[PDB]
């Protein structure tokens, strides 16, 4: 929190109006309080995503979002050039207030568990039509091309009069009369040129698609019977639309699919052209301002516009098909999206470990509100959060999307579920069996067995578990209210199964797999990574060396690895105002500390980043590079500008190993280790780096009280990857002296047991709260805006780990 | 700094409208956006 | 010395005078942001008479600089709060204290 | 169905004839369900109808069911088992004894009609006897 000056400063209080302005061009974020400027700005921040307005609060608040238009009238005029936020609502959405990244919701019969939500990306608004300029129309195609440009206008005009449109000498919205309504030659040549270029473009588009068109009969193409025009149909100008008429032509599912692809490319080409001309999207059309309600990539368009475009294109596809030219939808090439990592994508909810059952007959229910990827069953207490449910021996589950039983792999079982279906899960620890029912009917394997699994070793017991994929919703009923169970009586009660939470006076606590990367000690038995603690010799300091166990061999795992040291160095509360043997006074009075990383020969320096991270680094980026580091500048100025301070904030201070590769050695595997040394002055906030002795040009400045962990990000390319060297330099203290109070004046390098290497893990188990804030969101009116209310207080007892600031 | 620390803290939640704006080369989205929030009631110390 | 930064405005006229009993609700933190005291945790306003040297010097000056109903942040240096000795087991030696005080009433 | 299954278990010619017929005609019991005692239609139908029988008995009668199975294992006749149930109809499971019976009885009384029944001791001595006999013979059939 950085104090910011404004007239009559005060913590947000009733009748306060906060205006927020975001200029993505700078980029910059600025505020106004009750119309007065706030003398501070955020700027130069990351732009790799989409921004949304947000309010955060605790209980005891009531606020209203004003977004302009009919969604809250502004109390102050937006600064010149800024657009009301209500205009940014996408075509196929309706404006409303929503929570962010919710894993749980309320529902008619109880709490609903929610899987991850699929989000758009800033690149989803870039139209990307296929190249269609290198394409050269076949001669036969070019002959139909001229007809396509004008005939398409013909069908349009027939539709336009059907719209009630009549030619307008002057366009008028009340008139519904179009100046551009007339004959293709009558229509202005520049507008006509866009039409003619479009008809040729469709043929080139097909060639790019790869569908092949050649005319089986030229005579059939010659035979045309364009529909006549009624007099009411004719425009004020008197021009009559004469689309050529072709009742005979028919489509095929592949051909219809190919027409949907054709409509996408056309719209994307148009969108790219309009963007180049300088248009943008807006929920409310504004022709003078060059804002269009349809200027989005075809994928995000509303269904009505999609249907209209598909109709036009399918009419045009048919005219070519009827001429005799053969359209053959291009072969389909197998494609995989893999939007995210499956091992870390689906959200897993399990009961708390203390509820594990080691005997008896237990039953619970899972209602599938959606019908997508969802798994439900029983898991062992040591279930891992980064593995798909049932992909290993730690869970026996049923996947009702297609019908499968998962345990150490997938096997066909049961039938797919439908929305509202209830899956009953039974475990019988006397017979050592697991049974699944769907709406009370026991699901059976192909062999006809009525037990999904059998001969199950009890071990440490079992817990109810479920897994929800992106965009999925389930309802887990453990049976505290036996009356709430919907099919327990039908199947399970007589067979002798008890609801899981039958005699629990409190609801069963659940944990979920949280996808927030966290640093954890490298496991002692990690199959791929091994850390060795090397003692300091007469010429070598203490070291922590990383080796890739399974390098080269098959099944080797090669991915970005984010490592840090378990303990931080802390900068002083107050910064200082403005032989080769150590000199005792200098070394006892220095505030500069040092540590190095040795990158072994064979490890590519271009695949290594060395430096520091703050306690809040959480990026498990598999394509990491320094441009992805979070950064933002906070600039505080005076009441007439006059910048007074400009602080850069980040969570990763590193140098790239590639900056120290000589251009000559570049492109050749080096035979020398690269040692990168990091120096921090804890009393001034300065951080500098050296590469093989030479001082580099990279330097950073941090603020007092900052906590920094030594860090290394590496993509292994060798069996010996890197080595943390906890040594010293001349007149510079080792890291142990900064980390440990008792060693504050000890210049001998040390590596105590607490200091160890930690790696970034993508998923962790997290306890879901038993109660949640009750937030009421509604629309107060067309002038008041969108109201958010939260009145009932809620508190938790937090446990804080000091060194990790978590 | 050595023992684990404890304290009672408030639960906090966030609310947004479904409005998403960004920038990319060749994007169809406008660049400058504006909105407001009016505070009707605020209890400074509903809890400790 | 003590620096006073308003958080919420007060009445603007009624200030404590020597010999008066100020009633306050406060939360104390160390400069690094660690909480060590709060009257709201005990749910009982803290009362102290101005000029009787009952509280630290930083408090004596800062609260006197406030008006009734006002909430303010007080930043107090070590020499004004506890100096070198500190508060054994609570406040380290040579610690700057940040307080979030609210002057509820005067009596 | 339970009476037919009891006859099947008691007699030995019945089992031989069933096994023969199935083997000779190559009748796939799995075809109907979706050669062996498990596959026997006679026992499969009984096991599929059994829930309707267990539904007749209130949970309070589970103790009498165990007792009746215990005599029938002593090889007593139906009139005998009925008499013992009639006499020591006071060995019924008590509700306050264990919470499980509490929620079981909650469900049972919630089901309409079931609350109205179980009020005449003849009903109990009949239903317990029947269900206990069926469960006994099921136990023997499944057991080696
Ligand atoms: N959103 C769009 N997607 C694809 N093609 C388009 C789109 N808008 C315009 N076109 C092309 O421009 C032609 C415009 O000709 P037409 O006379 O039918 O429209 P208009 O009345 O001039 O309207 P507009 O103002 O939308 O250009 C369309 O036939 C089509 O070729």
């Amino acid at each position: 929190a950085r104090p910011v000056t404004s007239p009559g400063q005060h913590l947000l209080a009733p009748e306060d109006v906060v205006s927020c302005c975001l200029d993505l061009s700078v980029p910059s974020i600025s505020f106004r309080i009750n119309g007065c400027p706030v003398q501070g700005v955020f700027e130069s921040f990351n732009l790799d995503g989409l921004f949304f307005p947000v309010v955060s609060f605790s209980a005891g608040i009531k606020v209203r979002f004003l977004l302009g238009g009919r969604h809250g009238e502004f109390k102050f005029l937006p600064p010149p050039g800024y657009a009301p936020c209500h205009e940014a609502v996408l075509p196929r959405e309706r404006l409303h207030l929503q929570p962010i990244k919710e894993y749980r919701r309320e529902g008619p019969r109880g709490p609903h568990l929610v899987g991850p939500s699929r989000c758009l990306s800033h690149l989803d608004f870039v139209p990307c039509p296929v190249d269609t300029i290198q394409i050269v129309l076949p001669p036969h195609l070019e002959r139909i091309r001229e007809k396509l440009a004008e005939n398409i206008h013909e069908l349009w005009a027939l539709t336009r009069i059907e719209q009630g449109w009549t030619y307008g000498p002057v366009r008028d919205d009340n008139k519904r009369l179009h100046p551009c309504l007339v004959n293709f030659h009558s229509l202005p040549e520049p507008e006509r040129n866009y039409n003619l270029q479009m008809s040729g473009e469709t043929l080139k588009t097909l060639l790019a698609l790869g569908c092949h068109v050649g005319m089986a009969d030229e005579k059939a193409e010659d035979n045309l019977k364009k529909t006549k025009l009624p007099k009411t149909y004719m425009m004020s100008n008197g021009y009559k639309p004469a689309p050529l008429d072709l009742s005979h032509v028919r489509l095929t599912p592949a051909q219809t699919t190919l027409v949907d692809r054709l409509a996408e490319n056309g719209h994307n080409v148009w969108a790219r052209d309009r963007v180049a001309q300088g248009w943008s999207y807006s929920a409310v059309q504004d022709i003078p301002a060059r804002r269009n309600p349809r200027l989005v990539p075809y994928r995000l368009l509303d269904e009505a516009t999609k249907r209209s475009n598909r109709d036009s294109l399918c009419q045009a596809v048919r005219t070519l098909l009827g001429y005799g030219y053969n359209i053959e939808p291009p072969d389909q090439e197998p494609s995989q999206v893999d939007s995210q990592s499956r091992g870390d994508r689906a959200r897993i909810f399990r009961a708390e470990k203390s509820y594990a059952v080691q005997s008896g007959r237990w039953y619970f229910e899972f209602e599938a509100v959606t019908t997508g990827e969802m798994r439900v069953g029983w898991a062992r207490p040591e279930l891992r959060p980064d593995v798909e449910l049932g992909a290993d021996d730690l869970a026996y589950v049923f996947n009702g999307h297609r019908g499968q039983r998962w345990h150490l792999g997938s096997e066909p079982f049961g039938r797919p579920w439908q929305s509202g279906d209830v899956v009953g899960c039974m475990i019988d620890l006397t017979e050592n069996t697991i049974i699944f029912t769907l709406n009370g009917e026991v699901l059976m394997s192909d062999s006809g067995s009525e037990t999904a699994f059998r001969d199950i070793e009890i071990g440490d017991g079992f817990l109810p578990v479920c897994s929800l994929g992106p965009g999925q919703v389930g309802h887990l009923n453990l049976g505290q209210d036996v009356s709430s169970l919907r099919f327990f009586a039908i199947c399970g009660l007589q067979e002798g199964f008890e609801p899981f939470a039958i005699n629990m006076q409190r609801p069963v606590t659940t944990w979920f797999s949280k996808s927030l990367p966290q640093f954890e000690p490298v496991p002692l038995e990690h199959p791929h990574y091994e850390v060795a603690r090397m003692d300091g010799t007469v010429d070598t300091p203490p070291c922590l060396r990383l080796t890739h166990r399974t390098w080269g061999s098959q099944n080797s795992l090669v991915e970005m690895l984010f490592l840090r040291l378990s303990l931080p160095v802390q900068f002083h509360q107050h910064f200082r105002c403005t032989d080769n043997r150590d000199d005792p006074e200098i070394i006892l009075n220095t505030t500069t500390y040092y540590y190095s990383v040795r990158v072994f020969a064979g490890q590519e320096p271009s695949c290594v980043w060395v430096g520091w991270v703050t306690p809040d680094y959480h990026q498990h980026d598999m394509s990491f590079d320094l441009s992805k580091v979070r950064a933002v500048t906070v600039t505080m100025g005076d009441e007439q500008g006059n910048v007074h301070s400009s602080l850069k904030c980040s969570n990763c201070y590193m140098v790239w190993g590639g900056d120290f590769v000589s251009p000559g050695q570049q492109g050749r595997i080096s035979h020398t280790d690269l040692v990168i040394g990091c120096l921090v002055d804890l009393a001034t906030g300065l951080m500098t780096f050296t590469a093989n002795g030479k001082e580099s040009n990279t330097f950073f400045q941090v603020e007092p009280n900052t906590k920094l962990f030594p860090a290394v990000f590496v993509l292994p390319t060798h069996q010996n990857v890197v080595q943390f060297e906890l040594g010293k330099q001349k007149n510079i203290m080792p890291l142990s002296a900064a980390m440990f109070l008792s060693e504050r004046k000890n210049p001998a390098p040390q590596c105590p047991p607490r200091l160890e290497v930690q790696m970034l893990m993508p998923v962790s188990w997290s306890r879901m709260p038993n109660h949640f804030l009750q937030v009421d969101t509604r629309r107060a009116g067309e002038r008041l805006g969108w109201a958010v209310q939260c009145q009932e207080p809620l508190m938790m007892m937090a446990l804080h780990i000091p060194e990790e600031n978590r | 700094e050595l023992l684990l620390q404890t304290n009672l803290i408030n639960y906090v939640t966030s609310i947004r409208p479904n409005i998403f704006v960004g920038r990319a080369e060749g994007s169809t989205q406008y660049g400058k956006w504006y909105f407001e929030v009016m505070v009707d009631e605020v209890a400074p110390f509903l809890t400790a | 010395g003590v620096q006073v930064e308003t958080i919420s405005p007060g009445d603007g006229r009624t200030f404590p005078k020597r010999g008066q009993t100020c009633v306050v609700h406060y939360t104390g933190m160390l400069e690094d942001g660690k909480k060590f005291d709060s009257s709201r945790d005990r749910n009982k306003p803290f009362k102290f008479t101005l000029g009787k040297q009952e509280v630290i010097r930083g408090w004596e000056e800062g609260v006197a600089q406030m008006s009734v109903g006002q909430r303010a942040k007080l930043i107090i240096s070590s020499d004004y709060a506890y100096g070198a000795t500190g508060h054994p087991g609570i406040i380290p030696p040579h610690a700057t204290l940040v307080f979030d005080v609210e002057l509820l009433k005067l009596e | 169905v339970g009476e037919i299954f009891i006859y099947w278990s008691k007699s030995h010619n019945f089992k031989r004839e069933e096994q023969n017929f199935v083997v000779q005609n190559e009748i796939n019991n799995m075809s109907f369900l979706t050669y062996s005692v498990q596959t026997s239609l006679i026992v499969a139908t009984l096991k599929k109808m059994l829930p309707i029988g267990l539904n007749m008995c209130a949970p309070t009668d589970q103790d009498l069911i165990v007792l009746a199975k215990a005599r029938y294992a002593l090889k007593d006749t139906d009139e005998e088992v009925r008499e013992f149930l009639q006499n020591n109809l006071n060995l019924q499971g008590k509700v306050e004894g264990s919470p499980s019976l509490r929620w079981q009885m909650a469900l049972y009384r919630g089901v309409p009609g079931r609350e109205e029944d179980a009020d005449d001791p003849e009903k109990i001595v009949r239903r317990v006897q029947e269900v206990s006999a069926v469960l006994y013979h099921l136990d023997q059939t499944e057991h080696p």
